[PDB]
This record gives structure tokens, sequence and C-alpha cells, in this order.
RNA sequence: GUUAUCCGGAAUGAUUGGGCGUAAAGCGUCUGUAGGUGGCUUUUUAAGUCCGCCGUCAAAUCCCAGGGCUCAACCCUGGACAG
RNA sequence: ACACCAACGGCGAAAGCACUCUGCUGGGCCGACACUGACACUGAGAGACGAAAGCUAGGGGAGCGAAUGGGAUUAGAUACCCCAGUAGUCCUAGCCGUAAACGAUGGAUACUAGGCGCUGUGCGUAUCGACCCGUGCAGUGUUGUAGCUAACGCGUUAAGUAUCCC
RNA sequence: AGGUGGUGCAUGGCUGUCGUCAGCUCGUGCCGUAAGGUGUUGGGUUAAGUCCCGCAACGAGCGCAACCCUCGUGUUUAGUUGC
């Protein structure tokens, strides 16, 4: 079914949008209200849009995939990954890089020395050389760490990509443009609808905000799961 | 310009072939006795292969004086090719390699071994490439197919460079192409390479293959 | 590096290939003055199904297979309702080449300059007459063929969208 | 085969994405202490500015804004002020730029209501993910190992 | 086969079918005569416009269909859209 | 000739226009229906104005300064440098009618995201008064969506979409 | 047969040089219609494109360095023709 009641939102920060001579005006037809220097999100058709998203997520994984989440923000950095580690998807942790979907080749072949070196890790054989090869195998297992520590558990791509807002990761969204791998994201109240095909317009200045969609979206992929 | 491999590691990882100890003057007549003993092997098996079908691929041909006894080890890859079959091709060797050594008449024992992969080893694939080049075919069908035709038999890295006057031209040129890692500096790396000249009609032909093992 | 690429050239007949000019492109820099190859191949099946593709690379071979591999993941399906002929008269222009495409009686082999020629003759239409109006370039030419039969629509999704039932059409 | 695929899937989506669009509907120290980004606590306001209050908050550095304080209808005070005041803040923008935490009161805001079909499952629903609410949230443990053998993706 | 003449290609004189920031090209700017184009509603005549009918645009040519030369070229009989 | 004021500012059709004051006089913008009722746009040929240098006539002539003259640099220097310095520069009355007279973009109307500005007025808020916020228009500028473009870029002041006229 | 006859602008091999200067490219991806760029640019730091951070780039090859010889200090072992 995958209701969320209009009070739910309209108490918590989702209506509480951003600033009123910032928008981007293809939400001319879409944009409620403005207040106080905060625009006013329309949540009829945010809590409809919600509807076909989790009809579209809860119907993608019963056809039976892998999902993908970004999380690059800082702001809702670790919230992707507690919304990551109980719903069993791959995650980005904190930052992204540009080539990570569409140049995956290399990616594969870097998971392959990221996997080598955490068997490594793993075996205790860290502490035979000394601090040079320790030093060199921390620090590059420290940047695979940084973006190939959340996705291990991944080969190939996935359907559906669910990312950070908008604005810092126009990078991994042109690249599911280009592979033409279907997102349905977050959209603020000054960017594009027509970047993804279906898209959850709805402020992320709140942080339960971003854990009511996104918690949401988690419960819907778990009864994905579900079978 | 570049210096060349086989030269320049010879205290590590690669060893002298003419492995014979000796004085000066005995050391001017032993390198003397060497090359009359490359020149006949060479000419003996160009001569009676010549007649025959194919390549031979003669890589090494090692000279040792232990006692008053010379072994000579030939390291050809298709050694089936040459005897006469009871072991007469070894035996004719051995006369006509006795027929320039007998100032001491001291006994040498001609042997003969296989290369473990004969592509892989840079004297044999450059006398393929040799030969197919001096047969009418373009470089870069000749030399992708010395390619594949060596990876598919276990070369880590390899370099090949062909030098000038290739197919119809008259400005020379040289073309090299690599794959993988072929450290020309790293002493400990051991690579082998061959620089085998092809004397064709319109030409000379120089072909250079660095292997990197 | 398993060798040979066998079973991994996939060995082409669901895609035929064939270059359409193969020109030299050079630079110069510090030593000198040298070159590289951009072929553009225009691959595509017989059945309604091309696409074209640059490359370049410093041998021939390679420079038309990596335009290939850049082309076969570029494909557009072509609107053919006919008898292997065109649904309607169209024209679009890329850049500075424009090109009017026209349909074609069934007795009419495909007429059209080299470029457009090429990517009708590997899009399995066997009846069509296009000029080409503008450059004298092959790249621009074809990719303008290309957005050329992208816009182009059959009268069942003109019918469909139009809600019209349906009448006015002999077939 | 997986090229296929990935089309039939993205034609799968387009039509997802094409159902229902139709229809349907002082600082350095306070610098200092910002070594870590965790931890809301209580916001303590530490500096005020005109454009907004500056806002400590469990060890992370927060902003409130003058529209997302209290309205002041009270006679003296400086709007926006706060001087080392502690006041209960939510958790807003979360500033990019120094990664601080934005604070916002965000005022009474009523909103129109337009009346939606099915409330009476659409109530029932919104109950069963009240009720996955309460079973989620968990504290501490890590999933991982499920034993298994590791292979090459290849 | 070469040459000459003409058309094409040539959208390279452009109605179909081009251009004018920088490639050839916007007058130095402005007033205004002739002339060109022109807001909305209602009514009238029909000059333009459209439809019917009628007359004519010779015959030969071109187009269709038959027929004749052993076929074709060519000749002949009938018919007509355009305009 | 008019420093600071001088501003990516205001006005003019363009060229142009800045020390202040006065007189005569053009043009613009805004509001109310106060009036007429398509009187509109463009404009061949035509007519006017048109920086600077130039010329006729008469004044005036401090500075600057083609030509010229001397000194220097230089192989040489008719040139850059320096010292004198005539026409000219200014004004009256004319003639000349050209300039990178440039926004390198003829004019007019209608329509097509925004952000940040400035100038002029208009309404409401706020006070009852200067502010200050939004706005209704007109004009001027800067980034920029769509679209166009060979590209650079232009983008409500289009080089966009269309119509008219030269 | 012989050719130290010609052509080093028909060549191979070899070598010098810029210079032991720190670069030169490639694969995949992205940008541009395209030649091309992006990496290799920027902030530091090195003898070094050496290394670290940010970055539509991610990696890799040759380059640099090390492994090679010699001179440096000490240990173990062997003492003649040497001490």
């Amino acid at each position: 079914y995958w209701n969320i009641n209009l009070e739910e939102m309209m108490e918590a920060g989702v209506h509480f949008g951003h600033g009123t001579r910032k928008w981007n005006p293809r939400m001319s037809p879409y944009i409620s209200a403005k207040c106080k220097g905060i625009h006013i999100i329309n949540l009829t058709r945010t809590a409809r849009f919600l509807s076909e998203a989790c009809d579209l997520v809860f119907d993608a994984s019963s056809r039976g995939k892998q999902f993908l989440i970004v999380g690059t923000k800082n702001k809702a950095a670790d919230s992707v990954a507690r919304a990551a580690i109980r719903a069993r998807c791959h995650y980005v942790n904190k930052k992204w890089l540009g080539g990570m979907l569409t140049n995956w080749s290399t990616t594969e072949t870097r998971l392959h020395k990221f996997r080598d070196l955490r068997m490594e890790q793993t075996a205790g054989r860290l502490a035979r050389l000394p601090k040079r090869d320790a030093a060199v195998v921390k620090r590059q297992l420290s940047h695979l760490q940084t973006y190939l520590g959340g996705i291990k558990y991944m080969t190939g791509l996935p359907d559906i990509v669910i990312i950070v807002d908008q604005q810092e990761e126009y990078t991994a969204l042109r690249e599911c443009i280009t592979l033409g791998i279907p997102t349905i994201c977050l959209i603020d109240t000054n960017c594009n609808p027509d970047l993804a095909d279906i898209s959850i317009p709805a402020n992320d200045d709140a942080i339960a905000s971003i854990r009511l969609i996104l918690t949401k979206l988690v419960f819907a992929i778990c009864e994905g799961r579900s079978s | 310009q570049k210096i060349n491999p086989l030269g320049f590691r010879l205290g590590t990882t690669q060893s002298h072939y003419s492995l014979w100890f000796s004085q000066p003057k005995n050391y001017a007549e032993g390198l003397q006795e060497d090359q009359k003993i490359r020149d006949c092997i060479k000419n003996y098996v160009q001569k009676n292969t010549k007649t025959s079908s194919g390549v031979e691929g003669i890589a090494r041909i090692e000279i040792q004086k232990r006692i008053d006894l010379i072994q000579v080890i030939i390291h050809m890859g298709f050694p089936k090719l040459l005897i006469e079959n009871r072991p007469q091709g070894v035996e004719d060797l051995k006369i006509n390699v006795q027929k320039e050594l007998n100032c001491v008449n001291r006994k040498l024992n001609i042997a003969i071994t296989r290369i473990a992969k004969p592509y892989g080893d840079p004297n044999i694939l450059a006398e393929f490439i040799a030969g197919q080049l001096k047969s009418r075919v373009s470089f870069r069908k000749a030399m992708k197919k010395a390619i594949e035709l060596t990876e598919q038999a276990d070369t880590k890295g390899i370099q090949i460079q062909i030098a000038g006057r290739i197919d119809g031209k008259e400005i020379a040129r040289i073309e090299w192409i690599r794959e993988g890692r072929v450290p020309l500096q790293t002493i400990r790396a051991k690579i082998d390479y061959c620089a085998y000249t092809v004397r064709t009609i319109y030409g000379v032909l120089g072909i250079k293959i660095w292997i990197f093992m | 590096g398993f060798g040979s690429k066998s079973k991994k050239e996939k060995i082409r007949d669901g895609f035929e290939e064939n270059v359409v000019q193969v020109r030299r492109v050079t630079k110069v820099v510090k030593g000198g003055k040298h070159m590289r190859f951009r072929a553009i191949v225009v691959v595509g099946d017989k059945k309604g199904q091309v696409g074209v593709g640059v490359g370049k690379a410093k041998e021939v071979v390679s420079a038309v297979q990596k335009a290939a591999v850049d082309a076969r993941r570029n494909i557009i399906t072509v609107p053919m309702t006919k008898y292997l002929t065109f649904p309607h008269r169209n024209e679009a222009d890329y850049g500075a080449a424009r090109v009017m495409l026209r349909p074609a009686a069934p007795g009419t082999g495909v007429i059209a300059g080299g470029a457009v020629r090429t990517v009708l003759e590997m899009a399995g239409v066997e009846n069509a007459l296009g000029k080409q109006l503008g450059s004298n370039n092959a790249l621009n030419n074809a990719r303008a063929t290309i957005v050329a039969v992208q816009t182009m629509r059959q009268f069942s999704d003109v019918a469909r969208d139009r809600g019209i039932p349906m009448e006015e059409l002999w077939k | 085969t997986r090229e296929r695929q990935k089309l039939k899937q993205l034609f799968e989506d387009a039509y997802e994405r094409c159902r229902n669009a139709p229809m349907e509907g002082k600082a350095m120290a306070d610098s200092q202490a910002q070594l870590g980004i965790g931890s809301v606590v209580t916001g303590t306001v530490q500096s005020l500015k005109p454009y907004g209050a500056f806002i400590d908050i469990g060890g992370i550095n927060g902003l409130l804004h003058v529209s997302q304080i209290s309205h002041d209808r009270v006679s003296d005070i400086a709007t926006v002020l706060q001087p080392g005041d502690t006041l209960k803040v939510m958790i807003l923008s979360h500033d990019r730029e120094r990664g601080r935490v934005s604070l916002s009161t965000k005022k009474l805001e009523p909103t129109p209501g337009d009346m939606i079909r099915n409330p009476k499952l659409v109530f029932e629903k919104a109950e069963e993910m009240a009720q996955t609410f309460r079973q989620r949230i968990a504290q501490a443990e890590a999933m991982a190992r499920a034993d298994m053998l590791r292979f090459q993706p290849e």
C-alpha cells in the first residue's frame, strides 16, 4: 500500500523549502507557496509522487534486483549508511569518483586490488613488512576504503539509484543518465524533475525528512526482499 | 643510444655462454675455436635444413671445457626436425665439428636440448617474424600475429621493433609495439632479447625483440 | 590475457560494419608532426538498426574497431513502415549539414550521397531518396540523417497520439 | 543478453515514468571545538549577529536564522538576539561550508489540505509503517561475515 | 575520344531555396513623399479567390491506350489532365 | 580648458553633451479614461544634421603642436628622445559630408526561464516622515535556461521564434 | 671472383646530441560536431610527472629512484706467496 499521512510530512521539514530568489523555474507549476525567504513545496503532488515512488521501488525489487544508494553530503553521510546496512544495499561512504558506474572496468580491477588488500589485511601478514609497505597499504587501502568500502558487495549495475539531493552528485546522476539506469531521487525547491525521470521533491534541510523518505524506502526495499 | 639487455645484465640473472676459463694467448686461440664451432653449426644446419622445409631456430650454442673434452649444448626449439632419425644428425654434426678442433685430439660431446616454450625465446620468435616478413606479408599482420602467437604461449611482457624499409618504401621507419611491462632498466628483471637482420630483396631489415619473462 | 579473442570478438553477423571514411588527422608536437587515424564506422543490421561512430588511434584497425565499439553503443531503430521505405518526408540539420530525406516507390534503390547512402544501405531501407543540402562533410552528414530519422513517426503512433480512430490510409 | 535486460529495465522505468506525471495527485574557539562533526545538545548561543545566531550544539556548530527564530512581539530586545541562552533546536540545513548545522523554528506553517482517497486503507498502512518503525532502530553490533566462499567477479 | 555551345550538378541570383556581430555584405543617424503591408466587430457588392457549364488555345510534338511496318526507330487512329 | 564630484552613472536620433546661473525651446517617461477613432509601420528618390583633420572671410593666439630648424642615438636617421617652433587648435559666418560615424548588430510589432544590479516614476506595508520591503511599467547592465550558431558567443535591449519595410 | 668504386637522402647495426633533462604516451570514461582536451591541470614538496591533498577522471606502460659494480664501518669463516 505504502502510505504516509499528510500531517507527518506537513509537521516536519518537508514544506520547509529553500531560498525564495534561487528557484529554478521548472517548479513554477509545482511549488505551492513562499514564506519568509523559504519556499513551500506542494505536498499533494509530493505524496502522490512518493506513492508512485514506492510502487516503482517495491515493484522493481519484486522482480528481484539489487538497488544502490549514493551517500556523500556529510550532512546526511552516516544516515545513508544506517539506511544501507540493514537494507542490504551497497552505498557510497563519503565521496564519489567520476566513473564508478560508466567506467566500471577500471573500477572492477580496482576492486580486484581492494579485495586482495582486504584479504591481506585480514590474514595477519600486515605486520611482516615494515612501516613503508604498511604505510602504502594503509594509504591506498584508506582511499579505496573511502570509496569502495561501502560497495564491496556489488558486481554489475543496479536498477534504481537513490541519491543525495541534487547538488554534490550531478556527476553520479549524469553517469546514471548515460547508462540509462533509472533513478528516483530527492529534489530541492530549485532543481530539475527532468534529470531523473521520477523523483521525490522535498526539502532536505531536515535530517528527519531525509530519515523519513529514506526510512520509507528502506522498508520498501526490505519488504521487497521479503518475497 | 640504449644499452642492450644481454650486455647490461651480465653480473646477475644472465650467464655467459662460451664457458671456458683460460690465459691470454690461449684466450685468443680459444675464442678462435669458439667462433669456428658456432660457424660450423650455424652454417651446417642452415645448409642441411635449407634443403628441408621450415625454420629451425637455434638460440644458444653453449661451449664448455671441463677437461680436454668439450660439451656443446644446442638450444633449439624444434629438435626433432634436425636428426636423421637414428641419431645421424648429431653424428654428422660431430664429424664436421671434429673437422676443425683436432689440434689436441680431445673428445667433444655435442648435445641438443629443447626450449621449454619456443615462443618466448626471442631468437626463435625473431626467426619466425623474420621468415614470414621475408615472405611478402605486411608488418601488421605478421607482427600482431607474432604477438598473439606469443601470448598464447605464456610471456609476461614483449617489445617488437622492426627497422627500416617496410613493404614498399624509400624512407626508412621504425615500428615498435609493446605489451605489458618491459622494464629495460630493472636489473633483476631478466629480459632476454634478440637482434636479427633480415636480408630482403629490396633492402635490409632489422628486427629487435625484447622479451620480459 | 586469455588469447586470440575468438569468443570475445562476437563474429558480427548481428552487426555488419563498414567504414565511410578514414582520414589521417595529425597533430604537431615538440618532436615533430605525428598522425593518428580517424575512422568513421557505421554499424547496423539490415533489420532497421544503425548508428555512427568516430574513432582515432595510431593503428588503422584499432581505430576502425574502436569506432565500432563506440558505434555499437549508439543505436536507433528506423521507423520504416511499408515495404522497406519511409513513412513521410523529413529534413533535419546537424551542425551545418542539412539532409532532406524523401520516401520512394518500391521500384527505386536508395539514392543519396555517400554518407547518407551508407547509413541507409546499412539501415535496411530499400526505397528512399535523400538529397544533402549543405556541407561536404561525412560525419555531420551521416549524424544529421540519424537525427533526421529519429524524429520520424509512423501512422500508428500518430493515430495513437492524435486520438483519431483510423482512416485516410490506403494500408 | 545483459544489454537487452538493461534496455528492458529502462523501458520499465520510462513507463513508470510514463503512467503518472499523468493523473494522479568567539568563532575561533568554536572552530577549535569543531574538531568533530557529531553530537547535538541543546543549542548554545555564543555569538549574535544580524543575519542569524551562532550556536554550539553538543560539539557541532549550528546557525539559527532570524526567520527561523521565534517571532518577537515583546517590548525590548534586539531581534535575532541570543546571549548564552540554551534553546531547543531542530536539525535543519546543516551548512555545507565548514560543515555546520542550521536550525529553524519554521513558523505556524498552516498548509491547505486536500482530501485523499483510500484513507481507510491509507491509515492502516500508516499504522503498519509505524509498526515497522518501532521494530526499527538498532543501536549495536555489525552484521557481515555469513561466511561463504569468495570468488572472482569474472 | 578531344574540342565548342547550352542546361544540370549550382541552394553558386535563393518563389519553391540563401545570407548581412566576427567569413563578401546594415546606409552615420533621423524626418518624410510616392509606393508596400496593416487592429476588432457587424453589414453590402464580388475585383481577386473557389465551384459548375460553355467557347477557344491549329495540325504535328510530349503523356496514355491500341494498330501497322519481321521488332525498334518511325508512321498512323482515338482520348485527356494540366494550364 | 574646466580638477575632486565622475558611477560598470543621466540625456540626445546619431555625432555628441559636465564650472555655475538665467532666458527661449525640443524630446522622453508615468497616471486618470479626459478626448479622436486606426490617424499605424517602413521609406525608393528627396531633405536635414553630421567627431576630427581640411578650405574661404575676419578676429584672436597662453599652452600644445604637423611642417620646418638645431641638438642627440645611429653605419645612416628625412623617425622614436630633447630645445625652439609656423599653419592648426578657439570664436563669427559659411563650404566640405568623410571616420574602427562600432553595439563591427537598419527599423517596428507580438510571443518565449530565472539570479544579481542601476535610473526614473506608481501602488500597497511600515510609520503617519525620512527610511524599508515587495511590486506595475519604461530604460540601462551583468551571469544565464530554451533555441539558434561553423565556432566564439547572443539570449526579453536575441544573433530565438514569426510578420512587415528598406 | 675482387671493388677501401658511388649513394649514410635506399638501409641495418652502432653512436653522438638536446640531457640524466623529467618528461612522452596509452587503455576506459567524460567534454567538443571535429581537430582535440581531460589524466599529465591546481594547492603544497622534492634532484624527479618524487610524494601527498582537491579535482571527470580512474588506472597503466616507458621514463626517475632501487635492485648492479666500486670506495666507505663492523661481524662470521680461511690463513699463503700475504700480515
